[PDB]
């Protein structure tokens, strides 16, 4: 039997248009939907049907078969109430812990249990035509579809039955399922880690369910680093006080009273001052301050997880994850055949998984590129099962080096 | 006709929404004997269906005669069974354009035959499609009749009529994979590589599986004859092009002379290289009447000239071969105005067209450059299904330091400079470190919001000093005066220290162009100095000579 879901109030399906897609990825979907139709998980449509959720296709992580990624967003907004406020999973606090965390995909497990005829409607996609020469392939779920939310709300008893055993038999092994995902985190030897990921696949694959290794206890700081020279001129004080203090205001107790006495009046940049002992009791105090946390900084399960990155430079691009500005949860860097939309694509995912693994929700991205380009080019690096949300936007010049 | 044998489409009203009521209006006897005449034969024919006051719904109904003729039409106005119909799916979300076409031996338009009135109606909805003919005057119940087919006007006839030829091609489609059919509204657009031969029979086996089906459509000799005229464009058997365009000898211009121009000269870009709309549309900014005549701006007239002349003759694109590559050219033509041009083989061009796009308030031109590939590469996605390699009129080199230090991410897909000038380069690159003996020049811009009273300046190291009194400003206005001033005064390279993240972020981007006089008179200057520091400080923060600019313009400003 099928479990009833009902759109949050007020709002119905999602109208989302297709991105259009190339000749290649469009085969490679359209062979995929006639499977998925002959083993009866997706039914044709008719214009009956308004409703419209993107669809695309990756090449998975590493992977050379092509793998169909819906991008259900639209939808998961507006059925959010029953995945969430009703159906919710709770998210392990033990999981960012653990030394290993190995995250295995689980999305061929909704295959089985069937979506609620009332529901389906809402889950048509299209496969787009060529120069519109014809009418899109137009689909509709006839099963739980992967990167929908409610999937796993509503399988979550199944695989608290698949999993029951494994957990009695490895009490201090954590299981984490966020979406189409499974998280396993442990304090094993990681030859013994793989062991149980193994152990795990086994339980898993004799209910038709068929890694990847993290290390959550070793994602440490990105300290705002201040630099230490031998022969300081106007410009580097200037620089000094500009970055201590935009820290300040954000870290708790910074100080340059002292530094800007030694810039006074009018002099040239290139100018060279010695410093006084106090100013640098300052960098010290300051230097000290930076390595030490905010304080004061606690993720709110109510609020929004955002994410801004800022490209650096020679492959590398830091980031900060907060809630409030300047109140940053979590703060870091990603570095380096690779452009800057491959490298950007690359880095929204690692975080994206930082994100998940501690906080068991998703950041939304503030994306330093052109809506267009991203657009456009993406999926071409895309390899996760789950899609952020994003917005874009342009770095402000002081925020680039405030970072560096 | 025939009303096809096929399965039928359910159709919901909207929810929480029932059937319309609308009475019917009261009409002469000429037209209620029009309606009456029109309405026997759609019913004898099985268009539509006799009902009773037990069904309550209506549709107010209108006889119209003609133009010229002695015909009666009935007109039937869906505005409200239209609004309580569900929104069905979009119809085809983008057209064929022809440079995406295959060249094929022979192609055949097949146009459907009263296409709406060919196709069932869900039985369940049929109620909802109620009218009635009044009797004369009140006198008299009228009579009700209901649709068995698709009505024209109603939300989802151009819906459903598509998908039930989708279904009914299907078939067809099977057993004949080799053969191209474009489904375009109630046409039927079909080629193959056959010998005419097979082709003339193939046509036939579609038009009998169409007659299985209800669907009726031309017969030969009452097939079209190539070039199709189709939708602006003319299909040729090895070309196309656009349909002839008649740019107008006038004395006096209007807006509307000048909207039509636009418009006629924007559709002839898609083939016709290097056309202009600029100066043109530039007249149009402040719209007066649509009566109202403009007087042609010199530009203007010779944009106008330069296009008559790229008119003065006829160009033509050729077909798409998927085995062949894509090759995208673009080239500067003015102020913020590009243009492309598409082929596969050089310099026999699929299509061309245009991009000049404001995106931001300044820019620059490798900044436009990237914005024009970017617009090209979707359409050629949209198009062929993949992306063109480009031939760019930027260096390698000039692309590479751009992208580097630039703050924002950017990629162009594959590409190669071509020395076609004008050629994109950057004209100004701001130092990374201070100049050693060059002065600094500590600017600053105060403006009271409530006066709107400006005060621009500089205070150096070398002891100089100055300060400019504004009107009209901002602090934007005043932040952007202060380094202009320092640019003004300064000589071939100097240091410029400021409090504006604004302007900061400005500069910092290389604007080559702006919205701004302003800053078009600092690019100006930066492009003259031989070496130019510019860095930031926090304002309001007693450092260097940062609060002596401050004393300076804030001495009556605030
Ligand atoms: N009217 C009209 C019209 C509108 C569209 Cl979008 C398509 C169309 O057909 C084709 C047009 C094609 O173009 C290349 C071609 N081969 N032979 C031709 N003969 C013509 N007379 C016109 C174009 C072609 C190829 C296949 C096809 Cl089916 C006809």
């Amino acid at each position: 039997e099928t479990v009833p879901v009902k759109l949050k109030p007020g709002m119905d399906g999602p109208k989302v248009k297709q991105w259009p897609l190339t000749e290649e990825k469009i085969k490679a979907l359209v062979e995929i939907c006639t499977e998925m139709e002959k083993e009866g998980k997706i039914s044709k449509i008719g214009p009956e049907n308004p409703y419209n959720t993107p669809v695309f296709a990756i090449k998975k992580k590493d992977s050379t078969k092509w793998r169909k990624l819906v991008d259900f967003r639209e939808l998961n907004k507006r059925t959010q109430d029953f995945w969430e406020v009703q159906l919710g999973i709770p998210h392990p606090a033990g999981l960012k812990k653990k030394k290993s965390v190995t995250v295995l995909d689980v999305g061929d497990a909704y295959f089985s249990v069937p979506l609620d005829e009332d529901f389906r409607k809402y889950t048509a996609f299209t496969i787009p035509s060529i120069n519109n020469e014809t009418p899109g392939i137009r689909y509709q779920y006839n099963v739980l579809p992967q990167g929908w939310k409610g999937s796993p709300a509503i399988f979550q008893s199944s695989m608290t039955k698949i999993l029951e055993p494994f957990r009695k038999q490895n009490p201090d092994i954590v299981i984490c399922q966020y979406m189409d995902d499974l998280y396993v985190g442990s304090d094993l030897e990681i030859g013994q880690h793989r062991t149980k990921i193994e152990e795990l696949r086994q339980h898993l694959l004799r209910w038709g369910l068929t890694g990847y290794e993290l290390h959550p206890d070793k994602w440490t700081v990105q300290p705002i680093v201040l630099p230490e020279k031998d022969s300081w001129t106007v410009n580097d004080i200037q620089k000094l006080v500009g970055k201590l203090n935009w820290a300040s205001q954000i870290y708790p107790g910074i100080k340059v009273r002292q530094l800007c006495k030694l810039l006074r009046g009018t002099k040239a940049l290139t100018e060279v001052i010695p410093l006084t002992e106090e100013a640098e009791l300052e960098l010290a105090e300051n230097r000290e301050i930076l390595k030490e946390p905010v304080h004061g900084v606690y993720y709110d399960p109510s609020k929004d997880l955002i994410a801004e990155i800022q490209k650096q430079g020679q492959g590398q691009w830091t980031y900060q994850i907060y809630q409030e500005p300047f109140k940053n949860l979590k703060t870091g860097k990603y570095a380096r055949h690779t452009n800057d939309v491959k490298q950007l694509t690359e880095a929204v995912q690692k975080i994206t998984t930082e994100s998940i693994v501690i906080w068991g929700k998703t950041p939304k991205f503030k994306l330093p590129i052109q809506k267009e380009t991203w657009e456009t080019w993406w999926t071409e690096y895309w390899q996760a099962t789950w899609i952020p949300e994003w917005e874009f936007v342009n770095t402000p010049p002081l925020v680039k080096l405030w970072y560096q | 006709s025939p009303i096809s044998p096929i399965e039928t489409v359910p159709v919901k009203l909207k929810p929480g929404m029932d059937g319309p009521k609308v009475k019917q209006w009261p009409l002469t006897e000429e037209k209620i004997k029009a309606l009456v005449e029109i309405c026997t034969e759609m019913e004898k024919e099985g268009k539509i269906s006799k009902i009773g006051p037990e069904n309550p719904y209506n549709t107010p109904v209108f006889a119209i005669k003609k133009k010229d003729s002695t015909k009666w039409r009935k007109l039937v106005d869906f505005r409200e069974l239209n609004k309580r119909t569900q929104d069905f799916w979009e119809v085809q979300l983008g057209i064929p354009h022809p440079a995406g076409l295959k060249k094929k031996k022979s192609v055949t338009v097949l146009d459907v035959g009263d296409a709406y009135f060919s196709v069932p109606l869900d039985e369940d909805f049929r109620k909802y499609t109620a009218f009635t003919i009044p009797s004369i005057n009140n006198e008299t119940p009228g009579i009700r009749y209901q649709y068995n087919v698709l009505p024209q006007g109603w939300k989802g006839s151009p819906a459903i009529f598509q998908s039930s030829m989708t279904k009914i091609l299907e078939p067809f489609r099977k057993q004949n994979p080799d053969i191209v059919i474009c489904q375009y509204m109630d046409d039927l657009y079909v080629g193959s590589d056959l010998e005419i031969g097979q082709h003339r029979t193939k046509i036939e086996e579609l038009r009998q599986h169409l007659l299985r089906w209800g669907l009726t459509t031309p017969d030969k000799k009452h097939q079209k004859e190539p070039p199709f005229l189709w939708m602006g464009y003319e299909l040729h058997p090895d070309k196309w092009t656009v349909q002839p365009i008649v740019l107008p000898e006038k004395d006096s211009w209007t807006v509307n002379d000048i909207q039509k121009l636009v418009g006629k000269l924007n559709w002839a870009s898609q083939i016709y290289p290097g056309i202009k709309v600029r100066q043109l549309c530039k007249l149009l900014r402040g719209t007066k009447a649509l009566t109202e005549v403009i007087p042609l701006t010199e530009e203007a007239e010779l944009e106008l000239a330069e296009n008559r002349e790229i008119l003065k003759e006829p160009v033509h694109g050729v077909y798409y071969d998927p085995s062949k590559d894509l090759i995208a050219e673009i080239q500067k033509q003015g102020q913020g105005q590009w243009t492309y041009q598409i082929y596969q083989e050089p310099f026999k061009n699929l299509k061309t067209g245009k991009y000049a796009r404001m995106r931001g308030a300044h820019t620059n031109d490798v900044k436009q450059l990237t914005e024009a590939v970017q617009k090209i590469t979707t359409e050629s996605i949209v198009i062929w299904g993949k992306t063109p390699k480009f031939k760019l009129p930027i260096q390698k080199e000039t692309w590479e330091t751009w992208w580097t230090e630039y703050w924002q991410a950017t990629w162009i897909p594959e590409w190669e400079f071509v020395n076609t000038p004008p050629l994109v380069k950057l004209w100004y690159q701001l130092e990374k470190e201070p100049i050693v003996g060059a002065e600094t020049f500590y600017v600053d811009g105060a403006a009271n919001r409530e006066t709107k009273l400006g005060k621009a300046g500089y205070v150096t190291n070398r002891g100089r000093q100055k300060v400019v009194t504004l009107t009209d400003t901002t602090n934007q206005k005043t932040e952007l005066q202060a380094i202009y001033l320092a640019l003004q005064d300064s000589g071939l390279e100097v240091n410029i220290v400021t409090d504006s993240q604004y302007a900061l972020g400005i500069i910092q981007a290389q604007p080559d162009q702006s919205e701004s006089e302003l800053v078009n008179q600092i690019i100006e200057q930066l492009i003259k100095k031989e070496k130019v520091y510019l860095a930031w400080v926090p304002a309001h923060k007693g450092i260097g000579g940062n609060e002596q600019v401050d004393k300076l313009v804030s001495a009556g400003i605030r």
